[PDB]
């Protein structure tokens, strides 16, 4: 569950958080000519709290 | 290559979990237990477009 | 002359999609039910039944089970590559 | 081009590697026709003479490059990639009629 997801960034820290500060500074400085955005994965999660009623009711 | 051309040939889709419960169930659809993609010959009132 | 109406639809170069979310909306890559407790640790066997218009030639039902297919590539020293793969679920 | 999801965007570091791949010679796979006829029985032929690999380098300054490899060989700076389709493919037969 959680450990493997954090390992491959399925659900966890965003791109800049886990990368080294030197790396993010270098990426910011050189993004004009040498981009490295694709190289690192950004996790995207959906909210699982008080969004959809779990009871029984009709959509339409 | 992704050039699919036979999507309209489907009639309905039924999902069962653990062979007992239905997805999504919870009476979330007009036909709660299946997914009626298209409904020909019929037409009691559940067609669009 | 007297007439009867016919209706149908065409939808090419596209895939029918049934998302695994409570409200069928793509709020995020990791769906809400993807991290649901019952589907977190319990084991379930899934049954599907399709209905199609019969045709006089053999056909194949393409099914895509949406998963996470990720790889982590490591190069610690010179000339060394190590890749760690993870497919979730339906793991290799 | 290269299409594998793991190595189509990887930033390769200094060192010596072995790069290998296979190519098809079946005409019914590498060629497309508007009629869909069997090209194997209709005399299509394809033959490869020489295959080469081209690679271009950013002429980055040597100091900044060295800093880049130094910073990119740590455990927290591991490049991660995912396949766009991100689905397990299953094929099921439908018999005729």
């Amino acid at each position: 569950m959680m450990p493997q997801w954090a390992y491959m960034h399925i659900a966890g820290q965003d791109a800049s958080e886990y990368l080294s500060p030197g790396l993010v500074q270098f990426a910011r400085a050189t993004d004009t000519y040498f981009s490295m955005g694709n190289k690192f994965r950004n996790p995207t999660v959906a909210p699982t709290h008080d969004v959809t009623t779990d009871r029984s009711q009709r959509l339409m | 290559d992704g050039t699919f051309y036979l999507n309209h040939t489907f009639k309905k889709v039924s999902i069962m979990f653990d062979s007992s419960v239905s997805w999504p169930g919870n009476d979330r659809l007009l036909s709660p237990n299946e997914f009626e993609i298209k409904r020909t010959v019929d037409g009691e009132g559940y067609n669009v477009a | 002359v007297k007439s009867v109406t016919q209706k149908k639809f065409l939808c090419d170069r596209t895939m029918w999609r049934i998302p695994f979310s409570s409200n069928f909306m793509s709020m995020g890559a990791l769906t809400d039910l993807g991290q649901n407790m019952l589907y977190a640790n319990s084991a379930h066997a899934l049954d599907m039944t399709f209905e199609v218009d019969p045709m006089d030639e053999p056909t194949l039902l393409y099914l895509l089970f949406e998963v996470f297919d990720v790889v982590r590539v490591h190069q610690p020293h010179r000339g060394v590559i190590e890749a760690v793969y993870l497919r979730t679920p339906f793991s290799a | 081009p290269q299409k594998f999801f793991a190595v189509k965007n990887l930033l390769l570091l200094p060192g010596s590697y072995t790069y290998e791949w296979n190519f098809r010679k079946d005409v019914n796979m590498v060629l497309q026709s508007s009629l869909g006829n069997d090209l194997r029985t209709d005399g299509a032929t394809i033959s490869f003479t020489s295959i080469n690999l081209y690679a271009t380098f950013f002429p980055m300054a040597h100091n900044t490059a060295s800093t880049l490899e130094a910073m990119l060989r740590n455990d927290t700076n591991d490049q991660s990639f995912n396949d766009y389709l991100s689905a397990a493919n299953m094929l099921y037969p439908i018999p005729a009629n």
